C-alpha cells in the first residue's frame, strides 16, 4: 500500500520532477510535482505548441482512455499555463494503479513549458481548487480507491549541491530521510493549498518576523515572503533589492546564521548554504525572495532543507529536519 | 525561480 517515486532534481534545486505511467499499456511521463496546483495535466498529441523532447499522450494509444472532453486551462503564479479537454486515464504513481484518474490534454501550454524539463504536472494540493470543479485529484482516488491506507505521502527533496534527486512516498514517509521526531502541525485548506502559520522568524537571536501564514508548496523554487517580511530578511543578511521580486545577497555564506522559522513550537531553518540559490557571472540571487503576497510561499528553498509528511485526510503535515 |  505504498508507492515509491524517485526524483530528478532540475538544475539548481528549481523544481523536482518524477515519472508518472498513464494508459495502457502506458507511457511514462516526468512530472513536476506540485502541492500549489491541483491539476493533473500532460503534453499530448492534440497540442499545437509542445515541444520536440515531450512526451506526447495519445487517446488511440491507450486501451483505458475514456472520452471526456470538458476544456480545461490552468495558469500558474510565475506566469506560465496550459490548456486542453480533459480525459480519464489509468495513472500508475510509483506503482499504485488509480483506476480512471481524470487527465488533463494540453492542446496548448507556455513556451516554458515547451522548453522545459516536465511533460507536465501532478498536483497534490486540495481539490477545490482543480480548474474544472468536481475533478477528482490523484490523492483524491489513492484514498477512496483504497490504494493507499494512510492518507499521506512523504516528501524529500535533495540538493543539486549534494547530488540532487529526491523522494516522494505515497501512503508512508522515509525515517532515513530525516532527523529526529516528526513535529505534527496544523493545516489550513480553506483555499486549496496546504497553509500553515509561521509563529516567529528568525536570525541568530534577532526577530526577523512575527507572525504570518504560508503555503507549502513543493511547486516554487523560493522561499517567497510577504514584502516587508522579505525585507526585514533582506536586512538581516544584508541583501540588495532587484527590483523583480528577487534579491541579490553575498555568494559567501559562511559568516550567515540560518533563518529559523517557529512553527507549532518547534523550529525549522533554511541552511546557510540555501540563502544562495543561484550564482550567475560572480553575482549570487537569494534563495527567499517576494512577490506581492499576503502570505508567504514556502517553496524549494525551505523544503530542500525540511522533510514533509503531507496528510491530507486530517488535513494536517508532519516535519522534520533532512538529514544532512 | 518557478511559481506554480
Amino acid at each position: 500500500g505504498v508507492g515509491t517515486v524517485p526524483m530528478t532534481d532540475y538544475g539548481n534545486d528549481i523544481e523536482y520532477y518524477g515519472q508518472v505511467t498513464i494508459g495502457t499499456p502506458g507511457k511514462k511521463f516526468n512530472l513536476d510535482f506540485d502541492t500549489g496546483s491541483s491539476d493533473l495535466w500532460i503534453a499530448s498529441t492534440l497540442c499545437t505548441n509542445c515541444g520536440s523532447r515531450q512526451t506526447k499522450y495519445d487517446p488511440n494509444q491507450s486501451s483505458t482512455y475514456q472520452a471526456d472532453g470538458r476544456t480545461w486551462s490552468i495558469s500558474y503564479g510565475d506566469g506560465s499555463s496550459a490548456s486542453g479537454i480533459l480525459a480519464k486515464d489509468n495513472v500508475n504513481l510509483g506503482g499504485l494503479l488509480i483506476k480512471g484518474q481524470t487527465i488533463e490534454l494540453a492542446k496548448r501550454e507556455a513556451a516554458s513549458f515547451a522548453n522545459g524539463p516536465n511533460d507536465g504536472l501532478l498536483g497534490l494540493g486540495f481539490d477545490t481548487i482543480t480548474t474544472v470543479r468536481g475533478v477528482k485529484t490523484p490523492m483524491d482516488n489513492l484514498i477512496s480507491q483504497g490504494l493507499i491506507s494512510r492518507p499521506i505521502f512523504g516528501v524529500y527533496l535533495g540538493k543539486a549541491s549534494n547530488g540532487g534527486g529526491g523522494e516522494y512516498i505515497f501512503g508512508g514517509y522515509d525515517s532515513t530521510k530525516f532527523k529526529g521526531s516528526l513535529t505534527t502541525v496544523p493545516i489550513d485548506n480553506s483555499r486549496g493549498w496546504w497553509g500553515i502559520t509561521v509563529d516567529r522568524a528568525t536570525v541568530g537571536t534577532s526577530t526577523v518576523a512575527s507572525s504570518f501564514d504560508g503555503i507549502l508548496d513543493t511547486g516554487t523554487t523560493l522561499l517567497i515572503l510577504p514584502n516587508n517580511v522579505a525585507a526585514s530578511v533582506a536586512r538581516a543578511y544584508g541583501a540588495s533589492d532587484n527590483g523583480d521580486g528577487t534579491y541579490t545577497i553575498s555568494c559567501d555564506t559562511s559568516r550567515f546564521k540560518p533563518l529559523v522559522f517557529s512553527i507549532n513550537g518547534a523550529s525549522f531553518q533554511v541552511s546557510p548554504d540555501s540563502l544562495v540559490f543561484e550564482e550567475y557571472q560572480g553575482q549570487c540571487i537569494a534563495g527567499f525572495g517576494y512577490g506581492n503576497f499576503d502570505f508567504a510561499i514556502i517553496g524549494d528553498t525551505f523544503l530542500k532543507n525540511n522533510y514533509v509528511v503531507f496528510n491530507q485526510g486530517v488535513p494536517e503535515v508532519q516535519i522534520a529536519p533532512v538529514a544532512e | 525561480a518557478c511559481v506554480k
